[PDB]
């Protein structure tokens, strides 16, 4: 609870990624939720699609899956590692993506109860 | 100096290009409001690609991609 949920998706991403557990994507993101598997979607409400959204909260929701509410999807796109580095530390090329689906999780409890206190609240 | 630039090169041996229509997963996808999932292609029975990836659904058969699957 020391930390917020619009930086709650930043120390998960960075400990999925060790084991290769982030969707960038879209069409196989989507897919992924096919498996039965995925554990949680992040739509980016900066969007372009409306065919797109109306989807995707209908594959998420009646699987039983919750959604974090990020704003912007070319933000999305650092904390996937979509972006390259430049030399000290920025993103000197921007790739973004707009949905975003993990499979397995970081072995923490720093993320592993805000997003579990996050999940119990909307009950 | 010392060449001739020659303008004979002739690389027109076309190749293929990728054509993907705006997020294919319309294509693939429609729900309606109530929220059902009308999936309107076959989906492969194999057990590589099985219940997830979805097939083609040619003018006379369905296609797979990951095992190539062919019906009538
Ligand atoms: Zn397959």
């Amino acid at each position: 609870g020391v930390m917020d949920v619009n930086t709650a998706l930043q120390e998960v991403l960075k400990t999925a990624l060790i084991h290769d557990g982030l969707a960038r994507g879209i069409r196989e993101a989507a897919k992924a939720l096919d498996k039965r598997q995925a554990h949680l979607c992040v739509l980016a409400s900066n969007c372009d699609e409306p065919m797109y959204v109306k989807l995707v909260e209908a594959l998420c929701a009646e699987h039983q899956i919750n959604l974090i509410k990020v704003d912007d999807n070319k933000k999305l796109g650092e904390w996937v590692g979509l972006c390259k580095i430049d030399r000290e530390g920025k993103p000197r090329k921007v790739v973004g993506c707009s949905c975003v689906v993990v499979k397995d999780y970081g072995k923490e409890s720093q993320a592993k109860d805000v997003i579990e206190e996050y999940f119990k609240c909307k009950k | 100096k010392k060449r001739k630039k020659k303008s004979c090169t002739t690389p027109k041996k076309n190749k293929h290009k990728r054509k993907k229509v705006k997020l294919a997963v319309l294509k693939y996808y429609k729900v309606d409001e109530n929220g059902k999932i009308s999936r309107l292609r076959r989906e492969c029975p194999s057990d590589e690609c099985g219940a997830g990836v979805f097939m083609a659904s040619h003018f006379d058969r369905h296609y797979c991609g990951k095992c190539c699957l062919t019906y009538c």
